[PDB]
């Protein structure tokens, strides 16, 4: 039963860390997207600004 | 784009308004030249009729 619960531990940690690392690639892509939205906001609020300027 | 095409439209209206107010003074001044020469010949013919009124 030692090695039985051992195998349970193995499969559990394995699936749990696969989930952790898919959440990790999720955080990679969402930080990317966050900087993307940041520069988006910058440049598009800026074209709004120059729109008001020339308006 | 609203401000843009609006100013462009009214600028075309201004350029045509200039293209007409230019010769506005032209067809004004030709009228005055006419007035002048007509009054002149008026005086001439009034003198000539009177000179011929003799007998």
């Amino acid at each position: 039963r030692a090695q039985e619960r051992l195998a349970t531990a193995l499969q559990k940690l394995e699936e749990a860390e696969k989930a952790a690392d898919e959440s990790e690639r999720g955080m990679k892509v969402i930080e990317n997207r966050a900087m993307k939205d940041e520069e988006k906001m910058e440049l598009q609020e800026m074209q709004l600004k120059e729109a008001k300027h020339i308006a | 784009e609203d401000s843009d095409r609006k100013y462009e439209e009214v600028a075309r209206k201004l350029v045509i308004l200039e293209g007409e107010l230019e010769r506005s003074e032209e067809r004004a001044e030709v009228a005055e030249s006419k007035c002048g020469d007509l009054e002149e010949e008026l005086k001439i013919v009034t003198n000539n009729l009177k000179s011929l009124e003799a007998q």
